[PDB]
């Protein structure tokens, strides 16, 4: 730490003038220093508090995401990632009052002071300059004492005044020698103190849950890993199986020797095409106790069609349609006339109807 | 539920309706892993700036001593610890990143690979249900509308070949895109856990690690450079309140210390003097009619006059005083001038004082000194 002469500002020396012109340079340097510092600082700050609310938002999302073992693992994992926010927000607060606080006060207090008394001081020398000049400008031979007192005076205000403030600032600059060391390592023992704190603080709380946590999502992992080896195995060729065998059910019309009709039937389901003043709709049929019902396929219900509980039934032309047949109820009521698709299909729903009535 | 694969073929509205439902939430379930991507994204951002953050503070500390200026040499006690201080910020700055690359690797791209391509694989596996689908209901139309009075068998036969043909491929894409769906009831549990269990790992090691880093060892040293801090501080208030009092008595003086001609009245003159300095102004004449005054700081050295003006770095010789003469004259009505003659007898330099007593004494210094 050096230091200015505070006893020679009353003379004002050129040399005095000189030292006090590299404490500024050096003020100025510090200045500089000091503001990329808080910069830096302000970074991670700013990066400390953007962590902990990235945290805070990722559990969030979590928890309005289970709004059966997915749901307790997820508010395992919330209530993990809350209590790792929890320790960057503790984290954000120490940073700001320990290491921001102190750097920020010595900018916007210390530094600001320094050049608010260097340019009073600029200031009052420029007065005390110009006070002098109107002094030796006096006249004399013809002297007038009311002017000649009140320049005399004059300069004497702006000389005390002159004396005054770069005391002041000299003063402030000699402290300033020893704040600027404080205002280096404050901050930074604070940020420090800070990690510590930190690192503590999640070392035998976070981990512990983070622990146990990992225990209980491993083993549902496990778990969820070999049940899909299994079922994806005997899935992929519970379809090789499926496209082995349904390749001679893909003929439209299936020859009678490969695919027989059975007359037995009780129950019937399958597509047809109904008739209604006149379109062809393509309808799932199915019989169900003594009712034919039908349901268009992409519609979440179906419906009443046909009673045929008592009845016949019969092929019919229309349309030069292929497979076509209808219903008559004894009521003397007729269904939509029902088109199939093949030969077999035809004379199975003829007869699976016939079947069911009576 | 699950998909039933050998209910495919029949392809019934209630089969329909179940591929409906998990084509519903198939959705539901892009749409979060859309936001969770959102979400990891900006918690791998927030890491990844906190170590840019860390690098920057490091290579700041360094620049110190890079730092260089006026007063001296800067204090080898605060470049000693911002030299450790920023290590310590380096490996700090390493921790972080490696919790950077972990949640980048465990756990951001995971989603993303879920995403892209278990995800995209049933979207695209469902448009060639879609259109086969389509296909398939129009062939299934043109089989419909076949003539039966008049049959055509070639027309006839052809047409249930595009049949068979279309509700083959639709077969085949309906079972694949069921098995799709089936697998990624599981795969939506894999896609989700992953990363957990990613980050969890990434969050544990970096916690300890960051533990170990900051020890009781390092706590000791934090507590020393405080002690070193506060020592600082307390020799800044000794010397802030013995320069508070210093000013106090040099601030308070008599009225007449900073008053010109105070003792005119009574000027108290050294006559003696062989030394003197203090500002003076100093004429300059360059034409016949044109003068200018110029205030500027005036010291004796050996019997030399010496010249420095306010602002210069060093004082000039002005003149010799040794053989010269100085005496009290008159220039342009102005007080206290004095002039020096050279040792050849020519009317020299003209130098005007605020005062009686420093006009007097200037002479009566420079006259001695001759």
């Amino acid at each position: 730490m050096d230091k200015l002469p505070i006893e020679e500002t009353l003379e004002d020396s050129p040399q005095t003038r000189s030292l006090l012109g590299v404490f500024e340079e050096d003020a100025t340097a510090i200045s500089n220093y000091m503001n990329q510092l808080y910069q830096a600082m302000h970074r991670i700050y700013d990066a400390q508090n953007e962590l902990s609310a990235a945290t805070h938002l990722t559990s969030k999302l979590l928890k309005e995401y289970e709004k059966e073992v997915m749901s307790s693992t997820l508010q395992q994992f919330s209530k993990v990632i809350d209590e790792l926010s929890s320790c960057h927000a503790v984290l954000s607060t120490q940073l700001a009052d320990a290491m921001m606080f102190p750097i920020t006060q010595f900018k916007e207090r210390d530094l600001k002071e320094i050049l608010t008394l260097k340019e009073v001081f600029q200031i009052a020398s420029n007065d005390h300059d110009a006070a002098i000049n109107r002094y030796s400008r006096l006249s004399k031979k013809r002297e007038n004492d009311k002017v000649k007192y009140e320049v005399t005076e004059d300069v004497y205000t702006s000389r005390k005044k002159q004396h005054q403030t770069m005391m002041h600032y000299f003063c402030a600059l000699n402290t300033l020698q020893y704040k600027k060391k404080i205002a280096l390592l404050e901050p930074l023992l604070g940020y420090m103190q800070a990690q510590i704190s930190f690192f503590k603080m999640g070392s035998e709380n976070l981990n512990e849950q983070l622990e146990e946590f990992l225990a209980n999502i491993g083993t549902s992992v496990q778990n969820v890993r070999r049940e899909m080896d299994s079922d994806i195995e005997t899935m992929q060729q519970t379809i090789e199986d499926l496209e082995v065998a349904s390749d001679p059910l893909y003929v439209p019309d299936p020859d009678p020797t490969k695919f027989p009709v059975n007359r037995n039937l009780t129950r019937k389901a399958g597509y047809l095409n109904a008739r209604n003043k006149s379109t062809w709709d393509r309808q799932f049929y199915f019989t169900q106790g003594g009712n034919l019902m039908s349901q268009a396929r992409g519609d979440v219900a179906g419906g009443l069609a046909m009673d045929i509980d008592n009845c016949s039934v019969m092929a019919v032309d229309c349309e030069d349609r292929r497979y076509c047949f209808q219903i008559t109820s004894f009521d003397g009521k007729k269904s939509s006339i029902l088109q199939a698709e093949s030969k077999k299909d035809h004379e199975e729903w003829i007869c699976t109807i016939n079947n069911i009535s009576k | 539920d699950k998909l039933l694969l050998e209910e495919a073929l029949q392809d019934s509205p209630q089969t329909r309706s179940l591929l409906s439902v998990f084509e519903e939430d198939a959705g539901t379930l892009t749409d979060y892993t859309n936001q969770l991507l959102q979400a990891m994204q900006r918690v791998y951002g927030a890491q990844n700036e906190m170590c840019l953050a860390t690098q920057q503070l490091s290579k700041q500390l360094l620049a110190y001593e890079k730092q260089n200026f006026a007063l001296g040499k800067g204090d080898e006690e605060v470049i000693s610890t911002l030299h450790y201080f920023s290590k310590v910020v380096d490996e700090l700055n390493l921790l972080h990143t490696e919790l950077a690359k972990q949640l980048a690797d465990t756990m951001v791209l995971p989603i993303i690979q879920f995403r892209e391509k278990d995800l995209t694989e049933v979207s695209t596996l469902k448009d060639l249900f879609g259109l086969a689908s389509n296909e398939h209901d129009l062939s299934m139309a043109k089989y419909s509308r076949l003539p039966k009075k008049k049959e055509n068998e070639k027309v006839k036969t052809e047409v249930g070949k595009e049949v068979a043909a279309a509700r083959r491929k639709q077969h085949l894409s309906s079972l694949q895109y069921y098995c799709a769906l089936n697998a990624l009831q599981y795969r939506k549990q894999m896609a989700m856990m992953e990363p957990m269990i990613g980050f969890a790992h990434g969050q544990i090691n970096f916690f300890k690690k960051g533990a170990e880093m900051f020890s009781k060892r390092m706590d000791s040293f934090l507590s020393s450079v405080a002690d070193m801090v506060q020592s600082i501080q307390v020799e800044l208030e000794a010397e802030a309140e013995k320069m508070r009092v210093s000013q106090q008595e040099l601030l308070s003086v008599d009225e007449s210390v900073y008053t010109p001609d105070s003792d005119v009245a009574a000027p108290q003159i050294n006559r003696n003097l062989i030394q003197k300095a203090g500002y003076l102004n100093l004429r300059n004449k360059t034409g016949l009619v044109t003068t200018t005054w110029e205030r500027l700081y005036f010291f004796t050295q050996g019997g030399n006059l010496m010249c420095q003006p306010r602002g210069a770095v060093a004082g000039g010789l002005i003149q010799d005083l040794d053989n010269c003469s100085v005496m009290a004259v008159d220039c342009e009505d102005r007080r206290y001038c004095f002039q020096i003659t050279t040792p050849n007898g020519k009317s020299g330099i003209i130098l005007q004082a605020e005062s009686r007593k420093e006009n007097e004494e200037w002479i009566c210094a420079i006259n001695n000194i001759s």
